[PDB]
């Protein structure tokens, strides 16, 4: 039947679904990770090759204020060469929003052969990854005690991967990227920029940019580190030429975290007696050894948990996908407010796209962390290992956890969203004094305003005397302007910011509620006492007990994907409106700031009608008025994303029993004309129809926001 | 068990909240009810049809009453192209003064809704001219609906309950509905059009006080 | 002109007659 | 009806109604559905053979 | 309660009895098939309606049919 | 006229009392009567 | 605003009565239909013809949907890429000639009641078509709303309407003709008009009842 075709592509990469031997499972995982590294190196080879061959990068490096970055040219077939837009400088292409040019300028790239030899090195190292995956599987695969050496793996990845990676990048910053960006910010044209090996061969050429280099590596070994305080600086603020962070703060950052990570890579005991072991740290976290505030975790505590990490790859994937969500969320929030690349903060199409991308990467990773947490509890969890420890006691009060979470989701939905419905009703009545607003009933976010005042008072310098400028200009300080364009200014928080932050707290808590109830009730419940015996992924247990549709832990990941999408859409909508309204814009010749949407977030974002009219209706005029221009691919992708959203609701709202009885009549008509095939035509399964419906829903909604974000910012940003 | 719903004993013994929702959605499915004989099915449908008829007549009686009480029908028939029909008045004590000023529209002195159903254009063509015309039309349908409520109660009484063979008489119904419901009513509507709606279209008031005097035609009925 | 106060009170008193007749039809149709 | 006869189902509730099937065994004990008929097209739940009575079958060869 | 009907096409494979998580079904001697046994449903007031027995039935069409009837506390599967 | 709810029609005190009666005075007694009807045994 | 409100009111009412005609025609086939009292008559024919009616409704549904959406997306990609005269603009010649046969001389094709000396205009044995000289000012004026001028954008939406009529009929006819049973569920008439499913067995049977085909066709009726 046709179900075998869909089941084969779904049974592809789960390895314990075959014969479960952990050493052979761990070897297929270790060599597939080499293959995914070869895919990343092949994709990195493309971005450096298209940056070296199909770009305006040498033209953009002359004057990065008035030149738009392009790195994709389009062939002249079917009339599709209209998308090759003028970027300035006579170059016709597609305006890229990834920010590769701002990344390459800060790293020290100056020509299009340096990007070429980086593309060759990524093409070489991709072939080295698909040899190491062949060698460490088909020739000399390791065995299970090598995979179980946590203390050696933690020591080698803290000190060796992160410590030597950022120390080695601090070598590239100090000897290549600090002189190249110091000459560029002091206005030196690119014929006169020395090639980056001449800052090492001609050592005297770095002496006049940094006089501490004449005194050599000798103050480092004698701990006279204050001699170096002109290329490793604790400045803060932004560069007034580029808008990026100070490159001497970036170098001293990657020096200080290098020492902190190499120190961290000596914490664990491997072969020499010195260090902590993972088992002794976990077997001691229990009563009576903990604090008396934590007496509730009981006498076993964390004692049975090391057998999880001995046996379960899914449980480690659950933690690591969560922390890649934590890292990518930090990358989103910290790179808009402390922009680390030159001429990044005033490229508004790039700041929009970089925040939105790394928010969405983080939200899929968090759902995957909850998905593979439920796979561990169904497949890998053995209850004999966990008697009265913190895993067993969590499963024994799951009714208190879910019902307390269900209450706080209802509290947050009333006391965030229903206050917008209060505000919609009060404004329609003509009672603006009765609204939750800065001019009505104020809800000042006083704890976030207090932190902003602390973050400003810290630099001067009550608690951090070492800075000159602020950590970020979003906290306080002043307006940074690059090319009469705002790079970063203080972001004022009012009643509109109190309300949208409690919307975020509401939509995250519900997304936790869908995912945590799926994990905590994955093995059994009061409804299905043998739910773990039915598997991780199954449609239901029949129409009985009232109806048991979507009880499986897979279907909670299915519902959690919609709620993650609903949560992160409001997050990027909060970002896109507030940056256009209160941050981005133009410093006039008068001295006054005229923002993009003119400061309308404080009064219009407090109702649903203002989000519909002033955000959704007003700002989508660029994407719907793009037909017959160079932004017309965004206008086509805008309607294409609307199509797949409506198309997804056929799979989500219907069931396969209709479609199987519809197929028998078309099977009948194919049999009357004698053209039957052997593989028998089946409707999709109940889980396949849910997986297709959620994939097309998320694809339809994200492509629509992507076309709306990028058509507006490529026109007016 | 509970007494509700009285038509389904298996829903009475339902101990969950499913009992209340399923009692709504099966309340008018008379054939699945407990002990519904096939002749008692037709008699309850017949009385339910009288109840639906009275709701329809009460609905149009309220449209006529609220135009006669709170509308602008006598002001709208002066110039129907420069005026706006009023549906009813607004009483919402949560209104602010900008909402009160915004809905004080179409020449009214209180907040009103603009009628968009077209009943002003329909009553004007068939000869309604005054709010006293719409009021007695609203009172007549207020009594016509109470006749429908009486006939539903009456044809459930044991002497007046019709038997099954009366309900299956598909020749006496199809004759009476073709000639009486479709024919005599279309004949009586022509009698309203030529006696009332055509003289009021030509400036002549014809009401119940002077319709036995005024002929529809100068060559009257000859 | 529109309705008078005696016309509105007549309609309210008359409407008690289909209010009573709908009550006795509802209780006859059943509980 | 015996083994080696390709029969044709007359049962309206069956998946293989008006379809051809090959007889595997026909029992002689006296049970109510003796004709074991094996099939080419599988049904909706992985079954390709089912017992039928002799009165619900018609022969082809 | 629900209604569990066993029809005479049953080959007595005992798979509906093994599949039932509520112990509704048992095998009784029949002499109507080769296995000499047929399924029965004596404790049908414990049936929740999961239809696991119909998923296990190899007969085409199924020899066991579950008809969802009046909902009780047991048939709704309520622990409260 | 423009600051509050008025009525330029006959008996303008009728919506002053009927809308409180219909919408927030009588419903909770009617909901309680209907609740006792559907819970009685 | 009244003409817009009245048209949309009575069309949405009509769409609701249309899907309830098929819903109660499906309740009839489950509850009241007797296969022996209606042996070999027309109601017995379509229940035997049901795989031919549904498959022919499915072809008209797939033909209209492939070619109307294909023409709309083609015209979308031509206007977006700066070439709006490369649109495929099929002139509605059948309903333009139908408008000429009712009295429009706007297309200039001058034949049979767009004609002065036609036999359908003069009414040669009678000369008693008193309606006509008043009728032709309703057709040949530009301010009224009977027999509006149609173009290529009017053809594409009439075929999308024909797509929506045929799919909504296809969901309702297949729900009515498979209401007594299918090969997925042959004893469906003993389960009633409305039931959730038959369980996850036999591949899965979500939305298999005749009630759930009403539920699916209500989305298609509203669309
Ligand atoms: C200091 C030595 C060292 C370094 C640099 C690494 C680095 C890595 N290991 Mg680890 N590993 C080590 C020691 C080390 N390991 C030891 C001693 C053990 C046994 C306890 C392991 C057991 C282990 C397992 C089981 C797995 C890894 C994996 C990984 C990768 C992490 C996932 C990833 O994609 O990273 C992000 C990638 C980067 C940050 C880019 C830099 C990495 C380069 C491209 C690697 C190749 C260059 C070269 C070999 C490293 C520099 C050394 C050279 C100067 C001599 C990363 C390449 C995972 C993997 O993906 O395997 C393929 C994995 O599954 N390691
Ligand atoms: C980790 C990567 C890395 C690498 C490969 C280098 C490599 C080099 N350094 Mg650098 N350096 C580094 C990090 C690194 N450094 C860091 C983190 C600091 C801050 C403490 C410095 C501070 C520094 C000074 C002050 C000097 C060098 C110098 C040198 C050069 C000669 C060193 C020698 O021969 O002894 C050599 C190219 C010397 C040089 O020749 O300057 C160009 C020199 O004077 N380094
Ligand atoms: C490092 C990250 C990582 C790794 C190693 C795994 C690995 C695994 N996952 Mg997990 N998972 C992850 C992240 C990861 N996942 C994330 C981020 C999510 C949230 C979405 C999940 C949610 C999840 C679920 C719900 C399930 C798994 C399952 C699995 C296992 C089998 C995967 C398979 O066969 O699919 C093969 C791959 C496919 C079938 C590809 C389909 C992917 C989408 C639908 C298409 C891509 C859309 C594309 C981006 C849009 C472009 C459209 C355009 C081309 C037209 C395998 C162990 C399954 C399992 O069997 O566990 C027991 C399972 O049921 N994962
Ligand atoms: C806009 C449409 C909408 C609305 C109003 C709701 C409302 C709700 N969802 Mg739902 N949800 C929706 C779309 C919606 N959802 C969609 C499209 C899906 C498919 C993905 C889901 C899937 C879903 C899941 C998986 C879950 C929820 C839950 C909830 C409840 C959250 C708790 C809460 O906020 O209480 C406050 C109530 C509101 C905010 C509703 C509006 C109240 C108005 C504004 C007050 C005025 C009414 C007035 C007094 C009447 C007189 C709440 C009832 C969760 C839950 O039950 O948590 C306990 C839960 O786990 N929903
Ligand atoms: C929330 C509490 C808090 C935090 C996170 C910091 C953080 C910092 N302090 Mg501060 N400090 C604090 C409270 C805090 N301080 C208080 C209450 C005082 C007494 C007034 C100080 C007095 C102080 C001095 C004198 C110095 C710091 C410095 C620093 C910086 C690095 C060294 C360190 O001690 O860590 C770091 C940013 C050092 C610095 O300026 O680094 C550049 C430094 O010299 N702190
Ligand atoms: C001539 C005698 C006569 C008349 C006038 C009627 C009239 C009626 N009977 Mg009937 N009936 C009769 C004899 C008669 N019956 C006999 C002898 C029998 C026994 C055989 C029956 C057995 C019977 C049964 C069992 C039932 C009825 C029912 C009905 C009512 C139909 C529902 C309705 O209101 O639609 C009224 C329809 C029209 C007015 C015509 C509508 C035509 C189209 C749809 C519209 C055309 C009008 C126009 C274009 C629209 C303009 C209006 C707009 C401007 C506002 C109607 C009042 C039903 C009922 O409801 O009982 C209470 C019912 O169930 N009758
Ligand atoms: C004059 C028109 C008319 C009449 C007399 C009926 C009468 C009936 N319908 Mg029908 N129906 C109609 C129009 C009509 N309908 C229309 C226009 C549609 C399309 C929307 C339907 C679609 C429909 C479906 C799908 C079903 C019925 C059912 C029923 C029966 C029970 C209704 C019930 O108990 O719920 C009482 C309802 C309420 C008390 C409130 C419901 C409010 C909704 C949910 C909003 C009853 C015989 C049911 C039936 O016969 O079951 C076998 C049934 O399943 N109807
Ligand atoms: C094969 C196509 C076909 C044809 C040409 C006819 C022809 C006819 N049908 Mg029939 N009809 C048919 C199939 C057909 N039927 C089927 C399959 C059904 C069941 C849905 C019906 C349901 C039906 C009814 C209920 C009635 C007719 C009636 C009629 C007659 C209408 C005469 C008139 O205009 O008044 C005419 C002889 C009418 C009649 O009986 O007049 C003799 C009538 O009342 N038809
Ligand atoms: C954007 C929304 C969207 C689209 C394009 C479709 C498309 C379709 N529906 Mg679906 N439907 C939808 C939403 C949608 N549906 C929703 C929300 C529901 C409620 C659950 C349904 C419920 C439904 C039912 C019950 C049925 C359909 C059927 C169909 C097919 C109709 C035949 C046709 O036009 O072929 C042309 C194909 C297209 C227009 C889309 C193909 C994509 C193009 C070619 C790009 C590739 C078509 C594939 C019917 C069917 O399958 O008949 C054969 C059918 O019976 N739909
Ligand atoms: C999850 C978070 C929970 C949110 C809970 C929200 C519940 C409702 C919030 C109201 C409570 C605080 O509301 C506070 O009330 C006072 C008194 O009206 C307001 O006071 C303000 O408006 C009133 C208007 O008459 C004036 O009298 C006063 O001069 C002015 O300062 C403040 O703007 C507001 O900050
Ligand atoms: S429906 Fe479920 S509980 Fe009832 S007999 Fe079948 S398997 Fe047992
Ligand atoms: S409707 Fe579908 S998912 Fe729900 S119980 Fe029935 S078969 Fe299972």
């Amino acid at each position: 039947t046709t179900t075998w075709i869909w089941d084969l592509h779904a049974d592809a990469h789960d390895f314990d679904s075959h014969t479960t031997d952990l050493e052979d499972i761990s070897r297929k995982i270790f060599s597939a990770h080499f293959g995914h590294l070869a895919v990343i190196f092949l994709w990195l080879s493309g971005m450096y090759f298209h940056g070296a061959r199909f770009s305006n990068f040498s033209s953009w490096m002359t004057d990065p204020i008035h030149i738009k970055p392009s790195a994709q040219v389009v062939w002249p077939i079917f009339g599709q060469e209209i998308l090759n837009a003028d970027m300035g400088d006579g170059f016709r292409g597609i305006q890229i929003t990834s920010g590769l040019f701002q990344m390459w300028r800060g790293e020290g790239f100056t020509h299009e052969f340096q990007l070429f030899w980086t593309a060759i090195g990524a093409l070489v190292m991709a072939a080295l990854m698909m040899f190491a995956g062949w060698f460490h599987y088909h020739v000399r695969a390791p065995k299970l005690d090598w995979f179980r050496n946590w203390e050696s793996m933690m020591n080698h990845h803290l000190a060796g991967l992160l410590g030597l990676g950022s120390l080695g990048w601090a070598g590239h910053l100090i000897h290549v990227a600090l002189p190249t960006n110091k000459l560029l910010d002091a206005g030196v044209p690119l014929e006169d920029i020395p090639l980056p090996h001449e800052f090492i061969l001609n050592k005297s050429l770095m002496v006049d940019l940094y006089p501490s280099f004449a005194e050599g590596v000798k103050p480092f070994f004698t701990l006279n580190w204050s001699a170096y305080a002109d290329f490793l600086t604790f400045k803060g603020g932004l560069n007034p030429v580029t808008g990026g962070l100070w490159m001497t703060d970036i170098a001293h950052h990657h020096v200080a975290i290098a020492v902190l990570f190499i120190i961290a890579g000596h914490f664990y005991r491997t072969n020499w007696g010195i260090g902590h072991s993972f088992r002794e740290l976990l077997d001691d976290a229990r009563t009576p050894k903990m604090l008396p505030i934590f007496n509730f975790i009981g006498p076993v505590g964390h004692r049975g948990l090391d057998k999880i990490f001995e046996t379960s790859w899914h449980a480690n994937l659950a933690i690591h996908l969560v922390q890649f969500g934590t890292a990518s969320l930090l990358v989103a929030h910290h790179m808009y407010a402390m922009p680390p690349y030159p001429y990044l903060a005033t490229d508004y199409a790039t700041v929009t796209s970089l925040f939105t991308h790394h928010v969405w990467i983080a939200g899929f990773c968090i759902v995957g962390g909850a998905a593979h947490a439920a796979i561990f509890l169904v497949r890998d969890y053995n209850p004999a290992d966990h008697v009265n420890n913190v895993l067993d006691r969590t499963l024994r009060h799951r009714d208190t956890v879910v019902s307390h979470l269900a209450w706080v989701c209802q509290f947050l939905g009333f006391h965030s969203f229903a206050m917008y419905c209060h505000n919609d009703t009060m404004r329609a009545f003509g009672r603006p004094q009765d609204m939750f607003s800065d001019t009505g009933i104020q809800l000042q976010p006083i704890f976030a305003q207090w932190v902003q005042q602390i973050q400003t008072m810290a630099v001067g310098g009550v608690t951090a005397p070492g800075l000159g400028g602020p950590v970020s200009h979003a906290f306080g300080g002043g307006v940074v302007a690059i090319g009469d364009k705002i790079a970063m200014m203080p972001i004022q928080l009012g009643t509109a910011d109190f309300l949208i932050h409690h919307i975020h707290a509401f939509t995250i808590h519900v997304t936790v509620l869908v995912l945590l109830k799926g994990v905590l009730f994955s093995r059994n419940s009061r409804l299905i006492p043998d739910k773990g015996e039915l598997g991780f992924r199954f449609p239901c247990d029949g129409p009985g007990r009232g109806g048991t549709c979507q009880v499986s832990a897979w279907d909670h990941v299915f519902l959690g994907l919609f709620w993650m999408y609903n949560s992160l859409s409001i997050v990027i909508f909060h970002f896109f409106w507030k940056m256009q309204s209160d941050v981005w814009g133009t410093v006039g010749a008068d001295g006054t700031i005229s923002h993009i949407t003119g400061g309308n977030f404080a009064q219009a974002s407090i109702t649903n009608n203002g989000w519909l009219r002033d955000f959704l209706w007003a700002q989508a005029s660029q994407v719907i008025g793009s037909y017959g221009s160079a932004l017309s691919a965004y206008g086509l992708f805008f309607l294409a994303g609307h199509f797949i959203f409506g198309f997804s609701l056929m799979f989500l709202f219907s069931g396969r029993g209709y479609w199987q009885e519809l197929i028998e009549s078309i099977v009948w008509a194919h049999n009357k004309l004698k053209i039957t095939t052997a593989i028998q035509p089946r409707a999709l399964s109940i889980t396949q129809g849910r997986a297709v419906g959620v994939a097309h829903y998320l694809l339809g909604g994200i492509v629509t926001t992507w076309a709306f974000f990028l058509a507006r910012m490529a026109a007016i940003g | 068990a509970t007494k509700f719903p009285k038509f389904s004993q298996d829903l009475q013994r339902d101990p969950t909240t499913r009992r209340l929702f399923y009692a709504i959605a099966t309340a008018h499915d008379f054939e699945s009810h407990d002990g519904m004989s096939e002749e008692n099915l037709y008699q309850r449908i017949f009385a339910s049809h009288f109840g639906h008829l009275a709701i329809i007549f009460l609905w149009i009686s309220g449209i006529l009453f609220h135009v006669a009480w709170q509308g602008n029908f006598e002001q709208w028939i002066q110039d129907p192209l420069n005026n706006s029909p009023i549906a009813h008045a607004i009483w919402d004590a949560q209104f602010g003064p900008p909402a009160i000023a915004a809905y004080t529209q179409a020449g009214a002195m209180n907040p009103v809704d603009i009628c968009y159903s077209g009943v002003y254009h329909w009553w004007y063509t068939i000869g309604m001219r005054t709010n006293n015309d719409l009021f007695m039309g609203s009172i007549f349908l207020l009594l016509l609906s109470s006749v429908m409520l009486y006939a539903g109660w009456l044809h459930l009484q044991p002497r007046f309950r019709p038997g099954l063979a009366w309900f299956k008489n598909a020749e006496s119904r199809l004759n009476h509905h073709l000639a009486g419901l479709f024919g005599v009513s279309s004949l009586a509507w022509t009698g309203h059009l030529v006696h009332v709606a055509l003289p009021e279209s030509r400036g002549q008031h014809v009401g119940w006080d002077n319709f036995l005097s005024i002929r529809p035609h100068p060559e009257g009925l000859a | 002109m529109t309705l008078s106060e005696t016309q509105v009170f007549v309609a309210l008193v008359i409407a008690l007659v289909p209010a009573i007749l709908a009550f006795r039809l509802s209780t006859e149709l059943y509980k | 009806v015996q083994r080696g006869s390709k029969v044709r189902i007359l049962r309206p509730e069956s998946y293989w109604y008006r379809d051809i099937g090959t007889v595997a065994t026909v029992d002689q004990s006296g049970i109510r559905y003796p004709a074991i008929v094996r099939f080419d097209k599988v049904n909706y739940y992985g079954i390709s053979s089912n017992n039928f009575a002799l009165s619900e079958l018609e022969e082809v060869e | 309660s629900h209604s569990v009907k066993i029809y005479d096409t049953c080959i007595g494979c005992t798979q509906c009895v093994r599949a039932c998580p509520l112990d509704v079904l048992e095998m009784v001697p029949w002499d109507g098939c080769k296995a000499g046994s047929i399924a029965s449903s004596p404790r049908t007031e414990d049936c929740v309606g999961c239809k696991r027995c119909e998923t296990a039935c190899p007969t085409d069409f199924l020899s066991i049919r579950v008809y969802l009837g009046a909902e009780t506390t047991r048939s709704m599967g309520l622990a409260y | 006229d423009m600051t509050q709810l008025t009525g330029a029609y006959a008996a303008p005190w009728l919506p002053w009392i009927m809308i409180p009666l219909i919408f927030y005075i009588l419903p909770f007694p009617i909901f309680a009567i209907i609740f006792l009807w559907i819970e009685r045994e | 605003t009244t003409m817009s409100a009245l048209y949309t009111h009575h069309q949405y009412i009509a769409g609701f009565l249309m899907i309830g005609a098929f819903a109660h025609g499906a309740i009839f086939l489950i509850r009241d239909y007797d296969p022996e009292a209606n042996r070999d008559n027309v109601l017995a024919r379509m229940l035997a013809h049901k795989e031919a009616i549904i498959s022919h409704l499915s072809w008209v549904s797939l033909f209209l949907g492939f070619h109307t959406l294909g023409l709309y997306v083609h015209n979308d990609c031509e206007v977006a890429l700066g070439s709006p005269e490369k649109q495929i603009l099929i002139e509605p010649v059948f309903a333009q000639w139908t408008q000429a046969f009712h009295g429009k001389a706007l297309y200039g094709i001058n034949s049979l009641l767009s004609n002065p000396d036609s036999v359908a205009s003069t009414a040669w044995p009678n000369y008693g078509n008193v309606w006509l000289s008043g009728w032709l000012e309703a057709v040949n004026n530009g301010a009224n709303s009977l027999f509006l001028t149609i173009g290529p954008g009017d053809l594409l939406v009439h075929h999308a309407i024909a797509l929506g009529l045929h799919v909504t009929t296809l969901i309702l006819v297949k729900g009515a003709l498979d209401a007594r049973g299918s090969k997925l569920m042959p004893d469906k008439k003993d389960f009633g008009y409305s039931f959730p499913c038959d369980g996850p067995g036999r591949g899965g049977t979500c939305d298999i009842s005749a009630w759930d085909a009403f539920y699916l066709a209500t989305f298609w009726m509203l669309n």
